[PDB]
């Protein structure tokens, strides 16, 4: 009954990315996701689930597309649309999720889909574990406290804070990165005007 | 969900609370969670992978032909070198951590 | 059935072939019009019968063809199994018939058993498993064989999968004769008296001091009776 | 066949059932009296051919049923196929029977292509393949459907796997008719003129935007005639 | 009796000089560790694939007829001592370890 | 290519290998001992059931199954006899080998089988170095070493075929295999070749 938003980007000879349902229409990934086929599987093939072709590949103007590993790498505007050929059919397992409305709060406690519970941390935890650039557009989360810690990094995955969409998953080594080294995801709200803006003019 | 997949399901975590280990000699050792070499404190992480399941499905493993063989997945293991006590000492011995899940088959004898 | 005769032309009209749609699954014994009975491995999702056949590819109006409406595997058989010490102790099922058999000279019940079997006695086994050993070429025409009744030791002695009060060990010593893979479910008459069901054995098949194991009818005929007019 | 009509009984005199010993294999086309054709994945060890079938289980006196002495699969078939994209393009085998077949009225061959099949033709495709699209249900009845041949492009759009040039595309994009599995080897007739084999697909089956990928065998004519003539 | 669905080789190996860091770049290995002379030298303990196709429908037992299967090798992450340009650290280094069966749905009907 | 190994089925607990001494005889481990056998030779290619279990008198059971490993245990007289209740048929594939004539020279490249193996026969002291079990005269000592690439394999009661011929047997040993560089210890023949040859005879 858990994340029905997701959705997987069969990217074809390359890594798998993952996705967030926001309309029956569009699909919304990673930009350093980006290749030239896709085929995007939602639901839980075995019908439960649904498979439908990417018709329109729309990435951030302003992104690198030189990215597709150094520390002074700006990966900036990780953002992209992807729209569906034919609709999606909303099931009791393929559900769309709403743009953040509100600002995330730190401290929050966040879900990330070789699920588990996440921390918003303060963007400067990441800084600090030279992988990549972090700027005020991006979100920084880490998986905390316990004993042992899992293995997971889905890219383009949705970062859900509170109820709410809060972030995209950006880059990261995979895997998984290292034992309490943190994750960069990219601020939604700060995009928020984008992709409402690709989504009623590419209809 | 339609693509590729595992014969047999795992899970990969990172361990940080291990106190206990069986060595490559087959003895019961005492695993600490910090190093102390040239100067600086790094603690003992172990990257371990187990099965989720013995019968990912009732047949066994996924896609093996049931009406011919028998099958069921089973836990791989490997030696890393860590920092241990064997009560009198502290050394750095190989200890026994699960790596894979493997499948494995017999023969069926039902006609 | 590797090292027997070819069965004559309506012998066996208790031997029933069942399918799976349109794939052969295992042999069976017919009990009553609406009854078959086979063994608990050949469970799937849908079972046919073939009845009163001699030769699979042939024309033989004699034949009868039904569908199945009910299965009913005994409790006892471990479902996991359709390490290697496994237990295939309670291998039975009945199968019940859609529309009844019409009960012909070429489609007749077998009687259950009310005695334990001797041993030594010649026992019976047939069905269209495989002839050869090792590779599986299944056959066309029914095939017959005569086995002996051995006692249970020398199947615990060569096999390394148990051998119960519920299994009945049967075939040759110098080998040479036994069932094999595709015969399962098929009847061992044991002196006229239908004693048990072909379920497991060895393969190669036919291998000197290895007999193979047929469960053991008369140690379940009591569930059969129940189950038969409960109409479940 | 998902979505077909049961053909009309002499209908099919092409059509033949590959059996391997006992069990169901694959579909065929009859071309010349000592020689079936079918699709190259459908290699197994033994092929016995039932020719002039409509009914799986019942009697039909008009059927024959020969054996096959030799077989010659295309070299261009990749045969460890019997990472996703996967290429199964040459899929076509030979399959020279023991002794011909006896043509008569049920039993006619179907003639190889000089013509190159038109997009919007309507093909005909027939098969003891499932009428299920998810979980498979094989058929008694020979089925007959009737789908529109579409560009190889409608194709290659929704299937991962390559579609090439020896490849026809075939289909209705509402969904609903497609072949399905146990219909390979059979024949894709395209207005009277035998254009293609069915070769592979998308499980489930019949579903929207989703077509068969059947063999182009005008790309494949002159294989034919030489291994025929070479009597292999 | 009992054997693998792909069968592998297990090696200790002491010759290792390069290798892949978690964060997915090259690094070279420090044969010896601990104090001024040898007190304790690197050993991996590596398990491969003897190959892909050990049966040529892929890995041992499968339905052939349903399934495409092939045996890949996968890997697991070690501490060793190692170095970048001219810094050296312990680090995580990419290790050889399982032969496990992959799957997916043949498309041939 | 190495015809006389064979492969002890013990039931509930881990294999053994064994050498084919005669088309009736096959020698394995007295730790290796087991009420319930089963032999597979070649490669179900033969298997035969074991009627006549044989270990040398002189050996501690108390060292058998499942003890704490204390580096103090004497497996001294590590040898066993087990007779096949049918003989195996010499085959291409399965094939005797003969006892030892001559004593072993140190220095000697020796082989070795098996969660091929290139050995060298070095002195015991080597392998009471590394206080894992206790040493004696009856045993030999065997490690390899060409290299940066050991491979981990230790089948008990497997042969130790040095300078072309049989040597010795693989005893305890930690599985599935040792501390990097560390020998491992087999049981010698010789010093045991009078109680074979009576047993196979007698
Ligand atoms: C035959 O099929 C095999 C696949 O079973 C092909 O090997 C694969 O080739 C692709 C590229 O075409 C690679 O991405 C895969 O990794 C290969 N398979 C394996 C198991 O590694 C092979 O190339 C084909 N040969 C021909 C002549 O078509
Ligand atoms: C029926 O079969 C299952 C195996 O499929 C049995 O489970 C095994 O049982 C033995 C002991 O009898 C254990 O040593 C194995 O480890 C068991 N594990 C698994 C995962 O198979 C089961 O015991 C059998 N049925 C009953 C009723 O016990
Ligand atoms: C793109 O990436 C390169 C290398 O990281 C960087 O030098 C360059 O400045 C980037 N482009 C822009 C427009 O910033
Ligand atoms: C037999 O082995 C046990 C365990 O190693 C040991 O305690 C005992 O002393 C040995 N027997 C003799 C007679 O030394
Ligand atoms: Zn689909
Ligand atoms: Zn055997």
């Amino acid at each position: 009954n858990s994340q029905p938003w997701h959705v997987a980007v069969y990217r074809f000879n390359k890594y798998q990315c993952g996705g967030v349902l926001l309309d029956r229409n569009w699909v919304l990934t990673a930009a350093h996701c980006y290749n030239d086929k896709y085929q995007v599987w939602l639901g839980k093939e075995e019908p439960s689930d649904q498979h439908r072709l990417v018709s329109k590949a729309i990435p951030h103007p302003d992104f690198n597309m030189s990215l597709l590993p150094q520390p002074e790498d700006d990966y900036s505007n990780d953002l992209m649309l992807l729209r569906l050929s034919k609709p999606a059919d909303i099931t009791d397992v393929v559900k769309p999720i709403t743009l953040p409305t509100e600002e995330p709060k730190l401290g929050s406690t966040c879900l990330a889909s070789i699920c588990v519970n996440l921390k918003l941390l303060p963007n400067e935890d990441c800084d600090k574990a030279h992988e990549m650039k972090v700027t005020d557009a991006m979100l920084c989360a880490g998986e905390m406290d316990g004993g042992s810690y899992t293995c997971e990094h889905d890219s383009g995955g949705p970062l859900i804070c509170d109820g709410i969409l809060q972030g995209i998953t950006s880059w990261g080594p995979e895997p998984c990165g290292e034992p309490t080294e943190p994750s960069v995801y990219t601020k939604l709200i700060k995009f928020s005007s984008w992709i409402r803006e690709t989504m009623a003019n590419n209809p | 969900h339609m693509g590729e997949f595992s014969v047999c399901d795992s899970v990969s975590v990172w361990v940080g609370d291990k106190t206990t280990a069986t060595d490559i000699k087959g003895k019961e050792v005492t695993v600490l969670a910090e190093v102390n070499i040239n100067n600086s404190v790094f603690r003992q992480y172990f990257f371990e992978t187990k099965c989720r399941a013995s019968n990912p499905v009732e047949s066994g493993c996924r896609g093996i032909d049931s009406k011919h063989w028998n099958s069921y997945c089973t836990t791989t293991h490997t030696f890393v070198k860590a920092l241990t006590t064997d009560e009198k000492q502290a050394a750095w011995r190989f200890i026994r951590i699960d790596t894979a899940c493997v499948c494995v088959l017999s023969r069926k004898a039902t006609r | 059935i590797v090292g027997g005769f070819k069965c004559e032309k309506n012998s066996q009209p208790w031997h029933v072939a069942v399918y799976r749609y349109t794939q052969y699954l295992c042999g069976g014994v017919l009990l009553d019009p609406n009854w078959v009975l086979t063994a608990a491995h050949c469970y799937d999702d849908n079972y046919k019968v073939w009845l009163g056949k001699n030769n699979l590819f042939k024309d033989e109006p004699s034949a009868q063809h039904r569908f199945v409406s009910k299965a009913i595997p005994h409790p006892g058989f471990n479902m996991s199994l359709m390490f290697l010490e496994y237990d295939y102790s309670n291998d039975l099922m009945l199968l019940r018939l859609s529309k009844p058999a019409d009960i012909t000279d070429t489609v007749k019940p077998i009687t259950l058993p009310t005695e334990e079997p001797k041993l030594g006695s010649t026992c019976l086994a047939s069905g269209w498993g495989s002839i050869t050993p090792t590779k599986f070429q299944f056959t066309d025409d029914l095939y017959c064989v005569n086995l002996k009744l051995l006692p249970n030791e020398d199947c615990a002695k060569a096999h390394i999968e148990k051998v119960t009060d519920a299994m009945l060990c049967a075939g040759e010593m110098d080998g040479g004769k036994d069932t094999c893979k595709g015969d399962s479910g098929g009847p061992l008459i044991c002196d006229g008296v239908l004693q048990g069901i072909t379920s497991w054995g060895h393969t190669p098949c036919g291998e000197p001091d290895m007999p193979g194991v047929y469960t053991k009818l008369n140690k379940f005929t009591s569930w059969i009776k129940d189950t038969m007019a409960k109409n479940p």
